[PDB]
């Protein structure tokens, strides 16, 4: 419960590069997490925020930290299309194969909103291409339920 | 009684039997090139 | 989106396969009504 | 045009009509609005 750890969490969101160097400086803990176990490099990769990500990233952040229901920032860079930020992330040795509590992996994620670019580097990093969620989906059912075929194609 | 019916059995007849149904049309629009009938499609019509 | 509503599980066979609304069914943008059709010189318009 | 008259005849007849003021009225008519399926006689396919 420190203030400069609520600071760094809100100015990190804002996409506040400058204001985060500053409380980084000012010695503000990078492992900081919200209610729901988000961290700034939570919050960096989902808003999309590259910068704060290697600043962060610098200053010895946990580049695996994991949400209440166990998603990280590689999950949520790799859902929303931040492609910059997932080569970051995985230079830095992000868990490629991280499970949340669903058993949703950085490569279901991808596959389910047609990253193709994003999808082909997590394969390169090695993503497992059979794990398998709580409900036995692996990212090709995932590929085949949506239709897309040139994703198919990639995971076969 | 005698044949192991209600006054539901009789409701529900009623509303299938005493019917108003939109059944659309022959030749019904978007159609198809070369449709040489456009015709009014009548099912089911009120009791008299 | 069509894809979307492509994804619609209508049921699962007894073999375990799936039957999606895109598998008895075309699906597009189109419009609520197609009695009207308006032109502008030839090509297609709307208008208010 | 007569009972039973297709969408697609109307618009055969509207394209003639459309032609003939962008042709044989070239000098006054400015531009044509076609509308296949309301007249006001009535509505309908048969109807422009």
């Amino acid at each position: 419960g420190s203030d400069l750890g609520k600071k760094l969490l809100e100015a990190a969101r804002a996409g506040r590069d400058d204001e985060v160097r500053i409380l980084m400086a000012n010695g503000a803990d990078v492992n900081a997490a919200d209610v729901v176990g988000w961290t700034p490099l939570h919050l960096a990769a989902y808003w999309g925020h590259l910068e704060i990500v290697e600043v962060l990233l610098k200053n010895g952040a946990d580049v695996n930290a994991y949400d209440t229901l166990g998603s990280t920032p590689l999950h949520l860079a790799a859902h929303f299309g931040h492609l910059e930020i997932v080569e970051v992330l995985l230079k830095n040795g992000a868990d490629v194969n991280a499970k949340d509590d669903n058993g949703i992996t950085p490569l279901h994620l991808a596959a389910n909103r047609g990253h193709l670019e994003i999808v082909e580097v997590l394969l390169k990093y090695g993503a497992d291409v059979n794990a398998q969620d709580k409900f036995g989906k692996t990212a090709f059912d995932i590929s085949i339920n949506n239709g897309n075929e040139d994703l198919a194609e990639i995971l076969q | 009684n005698k044949f192991q019916l209600t006054p539901v059995d009789v409701i529900t007849a009623i509303k299938a039997q005493n019917a108003q149904v939109a059944a659309g049309q022959l030749g019904g629009t978007p159609p198809v090139k070369g449709q040489q009938l456009n015709a009014s499609i009548i099912a089911q019509t009120r009791l008299t | 989106s069509t894809e979307e509503f492509g994804k619609i599980l209508l049921k699962v066979n007894q073999d375990g396969s799936r039957v999606l609304l895109r598998d008895v069914a075309k699906i597009e943008l189109g419009g609520e009504n197609y009695d009207i059709i308006a032109e502008f010189n030839g090509q297609p318009a709307s208008g208010l | 045009l007569p009972a039973g008259a297709t969408q697609e005849r109307t618009q055969k007849v509207l394209n003639e009509v459309t032609h003939y003021y962008l042709t044989k009225e070239k000098n006054n008519v400015e531009s044509v609005f076609a509308v296949n399926g309301f007249g006001f006689a009535g509505r309908g396919q048969n109807t422009g």
